[PDB]
């Protein structure tokens, strides 16, 4: 349905980046989406915040609460390889 | 469940989580004017060609009230606040269009679904 609050993200490449999804979506979901667009295997791309790898089961809401509380949209994340 | 991701090379239109009547649960909406501006199409054209998209209206003051209750939106991002009442004897409103995948595509976004377990 896509009816809960949606978070806006901006994915920057760490050596189509504006993404929106549910606060309930997890890192692993976003990574799988990214891999599909990048035509890669899931093991090959990492999702990070401030250059530190994010846990697969963490929700976007959890990232927002713990890293981005009260900060302006979009939530800034990195992806690598 | 089946999480939908909107993706684009450019910044996305902001969407608002609203309950537009007591008889239905909340969901997401764009301001209709934001959508028309982005598409550079008029309301008449839009509603004639894409009749399945849901257009609804809401009191501007009620729109502000519900938007102000969002935890994710900062005060600067909110279109209006609790101090922005409409003048007496008026009915200022906003037009909203429901957030849904076919509209995201029309707006130029890529849409991707992910349903692997959470």
């Amino acid at each position: 349905q896509g009816t809960r609050e949606q978070l806006n993200l901006c994915l920057e490449r760490l050596s189509n980046k504006y993404v929106r999804c549910s606060v309930r979506a997890e890192v692993r979901h976003l990574r799988r989406v990214l891999c599909h667009r990048l035509m890669l295997n899931p093991q090959h791309v990492q999702l990070l915040f401030d250059n530190e790898v994010l846990p697969d089961h963490m929700t976007m809401k959890q990232i927002w609460l713990s890293r981005w509380f009260g900060k302006p949209s979009p939530l800034l994340l990195q992806y690598s390889v | 469940d089946d999480f939908m991701f909107e993706l684009s090379d450019k910044p996305l239109l902001p969407c608002y989580n609203l309950q537009v009547s007591v008889s239905r649960g909340p969901c997401n909406w764009f301001l209709f004017s934001d959508v028309l501006k982005r598409l550079k199409l008029s309301s008449r054209i839009f509603q004639a060609r894409f009749p399945h998209f849901e257009i609804t209206t809401m009191p501007k003051a009620e729109f502000y009230r519900q938007v102000a209750s969002s935890q994710l939106l900062t005060p600067a991002e909110r279109p209006g606040g609790l101090d922005d009442r409409s003048p007496p004897g008026s009915s200022e409103t906003v037009e909203l269009v429901r957030y849904e995948p076919d509209l995201l595509r029309l707006l130029g976004s890529e849409v991707e679904f992910q349903s692997c377990n959470s």
